[PDB]
């Protein structure tokens, strides 16, 4: 767990998440997918303490899937994010809190608009055009301040994302073994296989 | 021990009926009639107060119609005290949903949870059921305008027009006769009052023996307004439809 | 601040033969630089031809032996007087120890007896319950002194056949009860010489199909 | 988690041919202050057992109450309470040993070291130790605190092993105990001159001696000692 | 009649009918005998079967090395009470390093059965027990009834047709009490005692059940070919 | 410890050492670090000896109960997740476990899961776990191909443990080999490093750092 | 009304006695014990022809060395089996060995009387527990809701029990082979069953030391039915 | 807490509360389940004494437990919601721990276990509900149809019906359903289901609901016009 990014463009939300899983002086795996599908038009990436991340992500996934079956209806990205924030806001004052940071990228079918939410382990939610967790932000935010435009296409967003990964690969101390990129839009969630 | 004095409120009859639920419904049938009618551009809630006294304060009174949130209201038939217990629960449940999802609760979800509470009192706990039937009138962005009813059994169903309490048999026949799908609110207001006027056990229907409410989109642009009618506003609407 | 643990010293030793098994232990009990008792036994007959010792913190040691002895008693009640096999006893002891994983029994436990084929068996446990059957084990204060000697003399480690250019190993064979007791006595006299917490007396418990015999030998009292 | 406040020092004991002897001084110290002087730290249970206690005195008084209550409880529905079903030393010890270990296991110990001395129904001598940790052991001679360091060496010269017990008379045994109490007065900074002594014999029974004093002390040589090296006056 | 619905109700004449109905279950149970001398104490029990294809219901239970009982009535209730005795015998050993007195064993059973007769919801135990043991005051024999009443005796018997064996022991009292240092002769007397309660059936090899405890004898049970000596 | 297991053309290879230590004291050279959960499931043990040994034995009881209830052998995924959910409940309490759940089923095929005591659960083709994991990785990675034969795969697993047994002070004793196929696991013997090192040195010509 | 744990004037628990009546209404189950093994067989009794009979599970595995057949309110047996399986596996975990058949039965029977005003009523199902261990060999037990269990050489429970038990009295001897015992269960089942016996409405099973507990296929039982009919016609 | 033992045995060995719960099921609207060669169809009756209903929002008779399993019922409506909710939760819990969706047998076994627990627990009455649970196991094309009842017993059925006048429609299915050759197609299976309901219902207008379940989470509910076409076709063939 380390690098997770997110960029909202005109018609979609793009999430990028590192593939490395390290423990001690060994990279145990270089093909890890740090994301779970909460619903057909909502995707959540995660990063933080070992174990806590997947345990939390799947617990949210189970709850949203339960809601979908009960009501035969998909919750809005705004509604899902608020549920996630509350769960983390409870967590922080528990005996042992979840130390997990998440990005929620979704497409609201009623508004026909893409939405990106950034939530930290304290339960601090913000909607953003572009977001990042961990040390990644210290490079990517200033970069996106310069190059980002609100009316960009998905293809323009992927090039903008390549520009971030290149910078991270150049200046980050750790080898994070590249990223898995996923796109969220009106047609649902799909993975870019060649990045 | 105490076994001797137990009524066993949550058991079946030989015929497969729940004694207490059936008897609670019999209680509700003597309560003041309450009607709900759903139109294309709004909903009407009308209810008859139980034999009023001339020295009852009418303007600062609430017996039949209660507000659950900004988008949902209920009409009551049965024990008022029992209904208020359930109403405060429903109000809290709506605020929990808003706090969790930052969105107003869908009407059916609120109704289901309130109905599930009633069900619990018929299956376990050894307590008597709530002697209450509700008419839920509300709006959300999924299904739009909606009418539901729930009863002591914890069973709920959806309606275009419905009555609870006294003389429902006669009232439901009259609604079934004059109701049509392309109906407006103002027409539904007239139907609600005309139906009560014919099914009432009183000599004549007057302003002081009624509670009335509408849920329109009659506010400014794409938003819902709840109107709980004042005494003078009921007096005027009663003259305007030619009942008095 | 209160410290719930202490060190009562002493050392124990288990060896297994073909049709027998021994479990020895010195009789000295200590705290810091003082001797508490010159004869305080810590090897016990627990029934069903099972001998047991739990060396280290004597209070935890006594508590454990007490609980296992009780476990044997209730095994008879609940399962029609069935004999508790040495392998079953070991697994039961694991659960006793691991039951206090987060407030452990500070002891090294060793049991000895015969397996279900009649052959000699020795099991050893760490403080939190990990166990292993072996031909040979020393435990306690002088375990680090005695154990390598046992590797050499019981399992013939690092010993090759003379003249075979270090190619053929010395073949493994069972030891007689006479030869095993010789090794036990020599192990404890050696440990007494070089470890301060070891001395006073030696008590050996031998286990055959006939039962549980005892032997006692004096050790240096300094 | 405790810290001991009012404390009692050494308890010493040994076996002899027909029974056991135990002793302990009558002091209740408050740190360096020798606060209380009338404190009895030997407590008899029945006519066949004596429990000697060192360490925290508040916890000692609690244990007194438990033993007092144990005698009461044993008498209930027991026609042979003063005969076959009387409290044995071994019963009294095991009870205390159980309590001590349970309290240490709850991280709230009775801050004491205890020696149960007595004679069994079959005539056998009983002598066993237990402390705040729940640690137990038995030996021909037993002692607590400074007694462990200074008394045991002297008492072991009389009874060094099991075979020396029949050869040791009550006269010889008491003499050694009284001597040890004198040595402890010389050398233990939290000890007093006044002490109590108890003998439990299989023939003559329980003899409890109060208000004893250390006597026949050697102090005369002190007058010759001058300075710390090179002083001549 | 109207006063037997539960155990919490007294009748107008001061009777507890549920306790009396529990006592009735014992009378339906198979016969068992208890007797003792000064050195040993013996339990003899007639076991019962469902049919020829079934086994014979075990009547005797061990509680400690020095104590055990025989049952008559609801067997599961005997298992609950015997288990409680095993724990109490065991508590006495671990805490006080002391073998539990047979008299205290009776007192504890009495007080356990009593609590079940004074509270709503519960029910009385439906079994009678004969407890034998050897402790610091010699050999003992107790009789437990689920009313709570426990009684120490030289000899006794409970179950169906127990009056026959109880009369025999009342005659033989002076003889069998002095059978000291002779186990086999004390058993023979117990086997002859239970034989006074037999009708149509006789004592066979897989029918009889004997148990003994004494001075230099731990509590042991004999079944099968080990009781062929006494037929 | 040093333990590994890797996936290849002919199934799964699993290899472990047999040493147990208490600080610098070598406590045992003959520890069984592979648990045979059932004829189709294996579990490896690294870290706290009691923790691993107790919970992986408990693990086999849960899996037995699954096939009794469901009339079907438990999946490798479900098996590994029971363990990971268990240790997650004890997170922070101080359990020390580095395990690998290896086995074959019809629906999954040959599968390996890494599970550790801080709650990490990972599916993968190659894993090395323990204090000498890095030494094993060095040899294993540089010689690994998917198209290895059963004979060559068995040797590479054995050789990788030997490499770590040599360099890592807290690994050694002997090598235990296992091969997992569609038909189940097959034991491929206990190999003492005492004889194996010299046999490998002579025949392979490797280990030139050592005085021959 | 009246208490759940009440005694009758005859000295029996009302609810326990009433539960025994429920068991008499249940479908027949038979068990026979031999030196070569123990056989268990049951009547399935489908309420309608549309019901897929293979889904009727009235014979059940507890461990590899212990099997179980039921009769009465079969839904009540689920939690009894669950307990039995846990008890069996748990004992293996604590003691690294198979658990005695008698000890398993006793653990199940301890649940029986844990009812009152614990669960609200006794179990309405009887169990036949068959198994093997090293000490007492091949065994068959009958476990009731009273908390009582008897070992049996052979035993029938259910609606046709008293008629089947009388038949087992005559037919059983100590030298019965396993094959002989299999046919004997089928023979006696066909006698007491309402509908005609075949492979679809009756089920066989056994437990042997070598192969453990096995439920027979419908193909295997069908051949044993055919072998049975031929042998009766042969004299 | 309320402790009373409501479900208890009677002298003749019956638990009346469980048997009276079956009467509540007998009162409920009819429900039918028929499984074909590659599908299962669930049919349900809706009583026509209720006009002025809003069918958009009124709770549907067939409920999805997961994307691959459905549950229909007969009996007390309020009771059915509690079982459905518990089943839906258990469905997500199974996916979370076993990493695989429930089998239809497992889901049935769970629901049946819940129903049984309420027959010997203090302070509660049995569920006045019988269920038909149908669907397809993960990565499997064999159709599954199970039935449960208040007592807690469950079993698999080639075809089955429950509710009021269920003994009439069971009689119909028993002669019209061939084990050797089940309905080969979707159309054949739906027709047989509609035919069986037409023996009992009244009119084939807004009284019959049909839901078709196919392998790999392929579930769809038929509208009025689509069902009405089956009703029109069957009646024309009948006049012969
Ligand atoms: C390689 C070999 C080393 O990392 C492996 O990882 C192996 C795994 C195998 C054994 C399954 N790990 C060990 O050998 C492991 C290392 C270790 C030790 C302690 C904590 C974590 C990891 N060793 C053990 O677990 C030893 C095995 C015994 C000696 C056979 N056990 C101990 O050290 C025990 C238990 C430690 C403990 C853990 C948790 C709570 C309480 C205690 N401790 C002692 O025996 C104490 N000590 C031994 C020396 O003699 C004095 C007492």
């Amino acid at each position: 767990m380390d690098i997770i990014l997110g960029i909202r463009v005109q018609d979609s939300v793009i999430l990028a998440s590192s593939k490395a899983v390290t423990r001690g002086i060994s990279v145990l795996k270089d093909s890890d997918d740090k994301t779970r599908q909460l619903s057909p038009h909502t995707l959540m990436s995660f990063a933080g303490e070992a174990g806590d991340t997947v345990q939390f992500a799947e617990y949210i996934q189970a709850n949203i899937q339960l809601y979908s079956i009960r009501e035969d209806y998909e919750l809005s990205p705004q509604a899902v994010s608020s549920f996630v924030r509350q769960e983390l806001a409870k967590s922080i004052r528990s005996r042992r809190p979840y130390q997990v940071n998440v990005l929620i990228g979704g497409y609201d079918k009623k508004k026909n608009k893409p939405e990106l939410y950034q939530i930290d382990y304290l339960g601090t939610k913000v909607e953003l055009p572009y977001g990042a967790h961990g040390y990644s932000g210290f490079y990517t935010f200033s970069l996106l301040d310069h190059h980002y435009r609100p009316d960009m296409t998905t293809e323009e967003g992927l090039d903008l994302l390549k520009l971030c990964v290149q910078e991270l690969e150049k200046r980050m101390p750790m080898d994070f073994k590249g990223v898995i990129v996923k796109i969220v839009d009106k047609d649902g969630i799909r993975q870019v296989d060649d990045f | 021990g105490s076994r001797r004095y137990d009524s066993r409120t949550t058991i079946f009859s030989p015929e497969g009926r729940l004694y207490q639920v059936e008897y609670a419904l019999e209680s509700i049938s003597h309560a003041g009639t309450a009607i709900g009618i759903m139109a294309s551009d709004g909903i009407v809630l009308a209810a008859e107060r139980k034999v009023t006294s001339t020295l009852l304060e009418q303007d600062t009174s609430t017996e039949k119609l209660y507000k659950l949130n900004d988008k949902i209201a209920v009409a009551v038939a049965g024990l008022t005290a029992d209904a208020e217990i359930l109403i405060n629960t429903a109000r809290i449940h709506a605020q929990n949903y808003l706090k969790t999802y930052n969105e107003d609760i869908p009407v059916e979800i609120l109704v289901r949870r309130l109905s599930d509470i009633k069900q619990g009192y018929t299956q376990h706990g050894g307590l008597r059921p709530f002697g209450v039937s509700f008419i839920y009138a509300g709006y959300d962005d999924r299904y739009g305008y909606q009418l539901y009813t729930s009863n002591p059994s914890g069973n709920y169903t959806g309606w275009k027009a419905i009555s609870v309490g006294a003389n429902t048999s006669a009232a439901q026949t009259l609604l079934q006769m004059d109701y049509k799908d392309d109906m407006k609110v103002d027409d539904a207001i007239e139907l609600a009052l005309k139906t009560l006027s014919k099914t009432t056990d009183s000599s004549a229907l007057t302003y002081d023996r009624l509670e009335f409410a509408t849920i329109r989109k009659g506010a400014n642009d794409g938003e819902v307004y709840q109107k709980i009618f004042k005494p003078q506003e009921i007096k005027d609407i009663l003259v305007k439809t030619g009942i008095t | 601040q209160f410290n719930p643990y202490g060190d009562n010293g002493g050392t124990i030793l288990g060896i297994a033969g073909e049709d027998f098994a021994v479990l020895a232990g010195d009789t000295r009990n200590i705290t810091d630089y003082s001797i508490n008792s010159r004869y305080e036994p810590k090897v016990f007959d627990c029934g069903d031809n099972i001998v047991m010792s739990a060396n280290g913190f004597a209070a935890d040691g006594d508590a454990l032996v007490k609980r296992f002895k009780n476990s044997v008693k209730w095994y008879h009640f609940d399962h029609n007087d069935k004999k508790l096999s040495i392998n079953s006893a070991a697994r039961n002891i694991q659960h006793l120890l691991y039951g206090k994983r987060f407030f452990p029994y500070y002891v090294h436990t060793i049991i000895a007896g015969l397996d279900e084929d009649g052959k000699g068996a020795v099991y050893s446990f760490d403080p939190v319950g990990s166990y292993e059957r072996e031909q040979c084990r020393a435990g306690g204060a002088a375990a680090s002194l005695i154990m390598p000697f046992l590797d050499n003399q019981v399992n013939f480690k690092n010993q090759y056949e003379p003249g075979t250019n270090g190619k053929v190993k010395k073949p493994l064979k069972y030891l007689s009860v006479e030869e095993v007791i010789k090794l036990v006595r020599d192990s404890f006299t050696s440990a007494t010489e070089r470890h301060i917490q070891v001395g006073d007396g030696l008590e050996i418990l031998i286990v055959t199909k006939d039962g549980v015999r005892k032997e006692f030998y004096e050790l240096k009292r300094d | 988690t405790q810290q001991p406040i009012v404390t009692g020092t050494s308890v010493i004991s040994m076996k002899y041919d027909n029974g056991v002897i135990i002793a302990a001084d009558n002091l209740g110290s408050y740190g360096s202050l020798l606060r209380f002087n009338g404190v009895e730290r030997l407590i008899p249970v029945g006519d066949n057992t004596v429990v000697g206690i060192s360490g925290d005195i508040s916890d000692m008084q609690h244990i007194e109450r438990l033993l007092k209550d144990l005698v009461t409880e044993n008498a209930y529905d027991n026609p042979l309470a003063d005969a076959e079903e009387a409290l044995e030393p071994s019963y009294i010890f095991e009870y205390l040993a159980t309590v001590m270990y349970q309290r240490r296991s709850k991280m709230n110990p009775l801050w004491n070291a205890i020696i149960v001395a007595g004679v069994q129904s079959n005539g056998d001598q009983f002598l066993r130790y237990v402390n705040l940790l729940g640690v137990t052991y038995s030996s021909p001679t037993l002692a607590t605190g400074f007694g462990a360091h200074m008394a045991n060496p002297l008492l072991r010269k009389v009874v060094d092993r099991e075979s020396d017990i029949p050869k040791t008379t009550v006269q010889v045994a008491e003499e050694a105990i009284v001597n040890a109490m004198r040595v402890l007065y010389y050398r233990d900074a939290r000890s007093s001159r006044n002490f109590s002594l108890a003998i439990i014999d299989k023939n003559t029974g329980l003899t409890f001696k109060k208000n004893l004093q250390v006597e026949n002390m050697k102090w005369d040589f002190a007058k010759d000692i001058k300075g710390y090296g090179t002083q001549k006056i | 009649n109207n006063y037997d619905g539960d155990t919490v109700t007294f009748s107008p004449t001061g009777r507890l009918f549920q306790v009396e109905y529990a006592l009735e279950a014992i009378k339906q149970g198979s016969v068992t005998v208890g007797l003792r001398s000064n050195t040993h104490a013996v339990l003899v029990a007639l076991k019962r079967n469902a049919d020829e294809l079934s086994s014979y219901q075990k009547k005797i239970i061990k509680c400690d090395e020095h104590m055990g009982l025989s049952l008559a009535g609801l067997a599961p209730d005997a298992r609950v009470l015997s288990n409680y005795l095993r724990q109490q015998c065991n508590y006495s050993s671990l805490v006080f390093n002391r073998k539990l007195a047979v008299e205290r064993a009776g007192h504890l059973l009495c007080d356990k059965a009593q609590k079940n007769t004074q509270s709503y919801g519960g029910r009385p135990y439906g079994v009678g027990l004969l407890i034998i043991g050897y402790d610091k005051s010699g050999a003992h024999l107790l009789e437990f009834q689920p009313s709570g009443n426990v009684t120490e005796l030289y000899g006794t018997a409970i179950g169906a047709r127990s009056q026959g064996a109880k009369t025999y022991l009342e005659r033989t009292l002076d003889t069998f009490i002095k059978i000291d240092g002779n186990p086999d002769e004390l058993i023979k007397a117990g086997v002859e005692a239970i034989s006074q309660s037999l009708r149509d059936e006789s004592l066979t090899v897989d029918n009889l059940s004997i148990a003994i405890v004494g001075k230099d004898t731990p509590f042991t049970i004999y079944d099968g070919e080990a009781v062929a000596k006494y037929i | 410890t040093t333990t590994l297991a890797f996936r290849f053309q002919g199934g799964i290879i699993v290899a472990v050492d047999s040493r147990a230590t208490a600080g610098n004291w070598v406590a045992s050279q003959t520890v069984k670090k592979v648990i045979e959960i059932n004829p189709f499931l294996l579990g490896t043990m690294a870290g706290g000896a009691a923790d691993c040994q107790f919970w992986e034995t408990w693990l086999g009881s849960q899996f037995r109960l699954h096939e009794l209830r469901e009339k079907e052998r438990i999946s490798v995924a479900a098996a590994s997740k029971i363990l990971s959910n268990l240790v997650y409940q004890y997170k922070g309490a101080g359990l020390s476990m580095g395990t690998m759940i290896c086995g074959y089923t019809r629906k999954e095929g040959p599968t390996i899961y890494y599970v550790d005591s801080d709650g990490t659960r990972l599916k993968g083709d190659i894993f090395c776990v323990g204090s000498g994991q890095t030494f094993a990785y060095g040899v294993l990675d540089s010689n690994y191909k998917w198209d290895l034969s059963v004979e060559d795969a068995l040797y590479l697993g054995k050789r990788s443990i030997l490499a770590a047994a040599h360099r890592d002070a807290y690994s050694g004793g002997s090598v235990n080999l296992y091969h997992v196929t569609e038909d189940g696991w097959i034991y491929h013997g206990n190999h003492d490093v005492g004889e194996l090192f010299w046999k490998v040195k002579e025949e392979e010509g490797s280990f030139n750092n050592v005085i021959g | 009304d009246r208490g759940v744990s009440t005694f009758s004037p005859e000295g029996r628990l009302f609810q326990v006695e009433y539960s025994l009546e429920a068991i008499k209404l249940g479908s027949t189950a038979i068990g026979i014990a031999t030196k070569e093994g123990v056989v268990l067989g049951v009547e399935k009794r489908a309420t309608s022809p549309l019901l897929e009979s293979d889904s009727i599970e009235k014979i059940v595995e507890i461990d590899r060395h212990i099997g179980c057949a039921m009769s009465g309110l079969t839904a009540d047996a689920r939690s009894m089996i669950e307990h039995a399986r846990t008890a069996a596996v748990t004992h293996n975990l604590y003691y690294d060995e198979d658990i005695n058949v008698e000890s398993l039965t006793q653990s199940v029977c301890d649940l029986a009387l844990r009812f009152g005003e614990l669960m609200s009523r006794p179990f309405g199902v009887a169990l036949l527990i068959a198994g093997h261990d090293a000490d007492d060999g091949y065994q068959l037990f009958h476990a009731e809701p009273s908390g009582t269990f008897y070992r049996y050489n052979a035993k029938a429970i259910g609606s046709g029990s008293e008629g089947a038990q009388a038949e087992l009295l005559n037919e059983w001897h100590s030298s019965l082979t396993l094959k002989e015992a299999e046919l004997l269960v089928l023979k006696i089942l066909k006698q007491v069953m309402e509908e005609k016996l075949d492979e679809n409405n009756a089920q066989l099973s056994c437990i042997t030391k070598q192969d453990g507990f096995k439920i027979y296929d419908n193909e295997k039982t069908a051949e044993l039915i055919k072998e049975l009919k031929e042998k009766e016609a042969a004299e | 807490g309320y402790d009373r033992a409501l479900s208890i045995f009677s002298p003749d060995g019956h638990i009346f509360q469980v048997e009276y719960a079956l009467e509540a099921v007998k009162r409920g609207t009819c429900a039918v389940g028929v499984k074909g060669k590659n599908c299962v169809v669930l049919g349900c009756e809706r009583r026509s004494t209720l006009k002025l209903q809003d069918t958009r929002i009124t709770p549907s008779k067939v409920s999805k437990i997961d994307s691959h399993v459905v549950l229909s019922f007969s009996g007390l409506n309020a009771d059915s919601r509690i079982l459905i909710e518990k089943a839906r939760v258990e469905a997500q819990s199974h996916r979370l721990t076993l990493e695989d969706p429930v089998t239809v047998e497992y889901l049935t076994r769970y629901v049946a276990g819940v129903q049984q627990r309420y027959t010997q627990s203090g302070g509660v009455r049995p569920f006045g509900v019988s269920t038909l649970i149908a669907g397809f196991d993960p990565r499997d094309d064999e159709p599954k149809l199970y039935q449960t009842e208040p007592s807690g017993i469950y079993s698999s059925w080639s075809a089955q019906t429950i509710g009021r006048n269920s003994k009439t429609v069971r009689e119909f299915l028993e002669k019209n359903y061939d084990r050797k050759e089940p309905p080969a197609t979707v159309e054949e299976c739906v027709k047989l289901t509609v035919r069986s309901l037409l023996e009992v219902v009244q009119t084939g207008a807004k009284n019959i609901e049909i839901t078709v379940v196919k392998p790999d989470s392929d579930i769809v509910a038929l509208s009025s016009e689509e069902i009405n076409q089956y009703v029109t076709q069957i009646e024309q063939e009948k006049q012969e």
